[PDB]
């Protein structure tokens, strides 16, 4: 079995206030508590980052929902802060208890996701880098739970931030979701004491931060007898119906009079009128996913440009997820840039996260796509 | 004459210890079923009958534990040694052996039984089940096949003999075949006839930092799938095992054992399962191949 | 290790052809062991995951 800590609601009401008298003198933030009961987890399927699904698991001491649980492994886990400089952190899987049933199986959300929650953020937010979304995302004063620091990696985090459509209001979760599949990162939440000795308060981070600061991409083999799970993803939100009847209401009859023009989409990527078409086939798709679309003619009485249509019909990133058993030759750990060889086909992407169950150790692959 | 049962702790293995359940102090006495169950997936439609594919489900085979000990002392220690034999190694390989033929089953402990209802000098007489990882394999010795120059004959052979400045003559049939070739030394085949499953080479290579290994071709010459490893030094030996339970890819030098796993070519090894055709040697100086293929029923 | 010699806290000790295994994609920190109570063998090696010193 694994150890696991039992701590009340890291409440940010109450561990938030900086009123904690340091030994120097000089006044900083509570400290988190000292385990209510040390107790052993048991019956479990806890993940690394909560990529996909969420963890659950059987305690020993019975908890309730809103306690904080910190599973311990006799392992440490060494992070780059710096470009040289390397820190000493144990392992840690830190969860929310959001339900316990009468047989004390507790459903644990990852703290990160936990925390994050019910946040929402405009886009004038997303028009910076990617640090100003961390930096507002993680704040003690606005989140339902308690935050102490950050560590992340800033290379990572240093390209422009992901175009938002129709530059609206969207929540922390899908912003996050969306920002962590383009620098191909997961969060993991890490409770450890404070690196200096004068200080002797316990806190809580946030880590985005790997073993190599300049990221390299490793080449591996995935064999069928892994127990592998294929399933299709889609990280970019475009429509599904390739052909569209299009409709153009007539001026004169402010109707719909006027019979409609047919729009198709190569294998290539261009829109194209159906009518146009003077081809073999061979460039057109294998099967003729159809809508029907409606049009209001603008101000000036023009027809609606052909781009216009093209976003509507343009295809969505189909995106291949790998799910298997750890392999020992060749071990792959969460936030690894990977290439895997799975039945004479190559998948690139990265491990979002990793399954510490009492029968198997499993691993989550999401291929990035951006092939051609 | 009759049949022979040894349970192995480790087969194709160096820390191999043999248990014979046939004739030693524990054997193993009436297996359960030795044969198989088959479901067909039969579907009727009108009285005519249409059949889908057959998945051969093997059963657990539970046999008669018997031990033979002088002393009550004697019998305990039988039952603490056999049993931790068997559950210190993930699986055990039990040898099917008789007048025709040498098989081998992978095993799995389900079940092992320990009562009090003890015979003469303390003797137990409890019930052993197994779980069927496969269910026979033979284990034999793979090895190539060497090509030989063909006699030179008068008449027979592409040859300018007899008066000068020689004469080869194009009769009907016998006219001029060619003896040989030069250098027929280079031929070698490694011929696969039949469908194998998994293997344990020990390959020796000859120049270091260029892939060393070994390649599968099918019929046609198509190659299908490859282990081939790129090492900075010449290894003694590559110690390779396909077996998907313990799979290994080792490297030897001296008395130094490297694991080569990250050093291996990963788009060549497409497939384990080895199909009807050839295997070459990729920068490889000699090679010793053990062979496991498999037969449902037995 | 082909032929490196080692001293630790002012103990010599000889590291001949003494191989030791590696972590895949890590910056792997390679420590001396020096332990007086294994009299047998004091010195052992591992590579670990940050400076244990
Ligand atoms: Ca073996």
């Amino acid at each position: 079995m694994l150890e696991a800590n039992v701590y009340d609601n890291f409440n940010p009401n109450y561990y938030n206030i900086s009123d904690f008298s340091m030994p120097n003198g000089k006044k900083e933030k509570r400290g988190l508590p000292i385990p209510k009961a040390r107790c052993q987890v048991i019956n479990y399927e806890l993940w690394e980052t909560g990529y996909l699904y969420t963890s659950s698991a059987t305690l020993t001491v019975s908890v309730e929902v809103g306690d904080i649980v910190q599973i311990l492994f006799p392992e440490v886990v060494p992070i780059e802060e710096a470009l040289g400089k390397k820190k000493k952190l144990n392992l840690d899987m830190v969860y929310l208890v959001t339900d316990v049933d009468e047989s004390n199986k507790a459903t644990l959300k990852n703290y990160f996701w936990a925390m994050i929650e019910s946040l929402d953020v405009p886009n004038a937010i997303t028009k910076t880098t990617n640090f100003a979304i961390i930096d507002y995302l993680i704040d003690p004063n606005k989140n339902n739970l308690m935050s102490y620091g950050y560590f992340f990696n800033s290379s990572i985090f240093a390209g422009k931030a992901t175009i938002n459509r129709k530059a609206e209001t969207s929540s922390a979760h899908d912003v996050a979701k969306r920002i962590f599949s383009k620098v191909q990162f997961q969060p993991t939440t890490t409770i450890q004491h404070a690196p200096s000795e004068t200080d002797p308060r316990n806190l809580l981070f946030i880590n985005f931060a790997s073993r190599n600061w300049n990221r390299k991409r490793i080449t591996t083999r995935v064999d069928i007898k892994q127990s592998v799970t294929m399933d299709t993803e889609t990280i970019v939100d475009r429509s599904a119906y390739n052909f569209a009847v299009v409709f153009v209401k007539n001026k004169a009859t402010d109707d719909y009079t006027d019979p409609p023009k047919m729009y198709i989409a190569k294998n290539n990527g261009d829109v194209i009128d159906y009518s146009t078409y003077h081809g073999d086939g061979t460039d057109l798709p294998d099967v003729r996913t159809a809508k029907t679309l409606f049009y209001d003619r603008d101000d000036h009485g023009n027809p609606p440009e052909l781009s216009t249509i093209k976003v509507e019909i343009s295809p969505s990133t189909i995106v291949t997820r790998l799910i298997f058993n750890q392999n020992e030759l060749l071990p792959l750990y969460v936030n690894d840039l990977v290439d895997i060889w799975y039945e004479g086909k190559l998948y690139s992407g990265y491990i979002a996260d990793r399954v510490k169950t009492e029968f198997n150790d499993r691993l989550i692959f999401v291929e990035s796509g951006d092939k051609p | 004459m009759v049949r022979q049962y040894k349970i192995h702790t480790n087969l194709d293995g160096t820390d191999d210890k043999v248990w014979d359940v046939t004739n030693g102090k524990v054997r193993f006495y009436q297996p359960s079923n030795l044969g198989l169950q088959s479901t067909n997936n039969i579907w009727q439609s009108n009285g005519i009958g249409v059949m889908g594919t057959r998945s051969i489900t093997q059963p657990q085979i539970e046999f008669k534990l018997e031990t033979f000990g002088e002393s009550l002392e004697e019998n305990y220690q039988l039952m603490k040694d056999f049993v931790n034999d068997i559950l210190s190694k993930k699986f055990v390989t039990l040898e099917y052996q008789t007048e025709i033929f040498q098989v081998y089953a992978d095993l799995a402990l389900a079940d092992v039984t320990k009562t009090e209802g003890y015979g003469k000098n303390g003797t137990f007489s409890e019930k052993i089940t197994f779980d069927i990882i496969t269910k026979w394999y033979t284990y034999e010795n793979l090895t190539f096949d060497k090509i030989q120059n063909g006699k030179v004959i008068a008449g027979m052979s592409k040859i300018y003999g007899g008066t000068a400045p020689g004469n080869y003559k194009y009769i009907k049939g016998t006219s001029y075949t060619y003896y040989g070739e030069s250098d027929i030394d280079r031929l070698s085949r490694w011929d696969i006839k039949e469908e194998i499953f998994s293997f344990m080479g020990i390959l020796y290579p000859k120049l270091p930092k260029t892939p060393a290994g070994v390649r599968f071709l099918d019929d046609i010459g198509n190659e299908y799938t490859a282990i081939v490893f790129k090492t900075e030094q010449v290894q003694d030996y590559i110690l390779i095992n396909t077996d998907v339970n313990d799979e290994t890819y080792q490297g030897w030098k001296g008395t130094t054992a490297l694991n080569l796993f990250p050093v291996m070519d990963f788009e060549r090894y497409r497939t384990r399962i080895i199909e009807k055709g050839q295997m070459e040697l990729i920068n490889l100086s000699k090679a010793e191949f053990k062979i496991k293929r498999k037969a449902d029923f037995v | 290790y082909t032929n490196t010699s080692i001293i630790a806290g002012g103990r010599y000790f000889e590291l001949l052809n003494e191989t030791v295994a590696l972590k895949g994609d890590s910056v792997n920190y390679i420590h001396a062991n020096i332990d007086l109570t294994q009299t047998a063998n004091p010195v052992s090696l591992s590579a670990e995951t940050a400076n244990n010193s």
